[PDB]
């Protein structure tokens, strides 16, 4: 017996007794079928935020956008979430607009890394050119 | 043939369990196998009347 | 019938995998649940297994 | 309180006495409804095998309920089990039959 793995990794006589039924008589008030539905869709887990995060190579994941912009911008996609989990045109539940002034509030994005810099080049390759000014050849 | 590191079958007053593990790893020594099982979780739901 | 969580089985032939489950060593399941007033058992299987024949 | 211990190598299934002791399936016993009501299933399966043939008296208390008479005829046989299955078998959670 081998179990699967899940995600890739590194190398990629005999009588019936009196009592026995099996022929329902009850139907639940509070569904069965309605809480399952429900219940699964809270057990769904929680969402990853790999924003800012480093990859194999060192250069930091995520889009070249300002910090409070990228924070309002998924609040107003969490806000269209909600609409369209609502399935109506107008959400009550808005974590946008919300009328508090949160002008301070910072979200990770792909804009800072790790030694506090900005990305506008990747990491990688300010580290390449670093190294190629070192660098030197055969005599003539 | 290193025989330090076949400890157990040359030293003949030496325990079959004592190992010189920090010093030099010793390549024959006694493993303990088994066998458990692990039955899924089970549960009876009853009614409080 | 299982006369251990009161489990109804159609093959009887099929009640030592269920009794293996009790610990019973007769001669993939992760979670089973059995309702005492009415007949619904509730089983779970992990997220990709098959075609999800009425399992949790 | 209610639990069934199981019987194994042949020991005989116990139900929990609410005082605390547990007893096997025989004797005169007293139950509520409801707690039939709730555990129907339970203990159709658990405790038919024993009214049927066995020992076992059940004195369930309810305080009022409707009857259905059925007239039968002295000089032949007779058997009421059908209809004392069919009556506990449709006891359910939230109903019980005449
Ligand atoms: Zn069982």
């Amino acid at each position: 017996k081998r179990i699967p793995r899940k995600t890739k990794g590194k190398s990629s006589p005999a009588t019936a007794e009196p009592g026995t039924s099996n022929c329902e008589h009850y139907k639940a008030r509070p569904g069965i079928a309605s809480v399952q539905k429900a219940t699964e869709s809270a057990e769904l887990p929680m969402k990853n935020n790999d924003e800012g995060t480093p990859d194999k190579r060192g250069n930091t994941k995520g889009a070249l956008v300002n910090e409070h912009v990228e924070a309002r911008d998924e609040a107003d996609d969490a806000t269209k979430k909600q609409a369209k989990d609502t399935e109506k045109a107008k959400a009550q539940v808005t974590y946008s607009d919300t009328g508090i002034n949160n002008a301070n509030e910072l979200s990770r994005s792909g804009n800072v890394d790790n030694e506090g810099g900005s990305n506008q080049k990747p990491m990688s390759t300010r580290i390449a050119e670093a190294t190629s000014a070192i660098v030197s050849k055969h005599p003539a | 043939i290193p025989v330090e590191r076949y400890n157990i079958l040359t030293n003949p007053d030496a325990p079959p369990t004592q190992i010189q593990l920090p010093e030099v790893v010793d390549l024959y020594n006694v493993v303990t196998r088994y066998a458990y099982e692990t039955p899924p979780i089970t549960a009876v739901v009853m009614g409080v009347p | 019938q299982c006369h251990v969580c009161s489990a109804v089985l159609f093959s009887p032939l099929d009640l030592d995998a269920h009794v293996a489950s009790h610990g019973l060593h007769g001669n993939r399941h992760i979670t089973e649940f059995i309702s005492s007033w009415q007949n619904h058992p509730i089983v779970q299987v992990s997220a990709d297994v098959e075609n999800r024949k009425t399992a949790q | 309180d209610c639990r069934i211990s199981f019987g194994m190598n042949g020991a005989a299934p116990m139900i929990r006495d609410e005082t605390g002791m547990m007893v096997p399936f025989e004797g005169n016993w007293i139950f509520p409804l409801a707690l039939w009501q709730m555990n129907t299933r339970y203990f159709n399966q658990q405790f038919d095998a024993w009214i049927k043939t066995g020992e076992l008296r059940i004195r369930i208390e309810m305080g009022a309920y409707p009857y259905m008479l059925h007239y039968y005829d002295p000089r032949q046989y007779a058997n009421a089990w059908n209809l004392t299955s069919a009556w506990l078998e449709e006891i359910t959670p939230t109903s019980i039959p005449s």
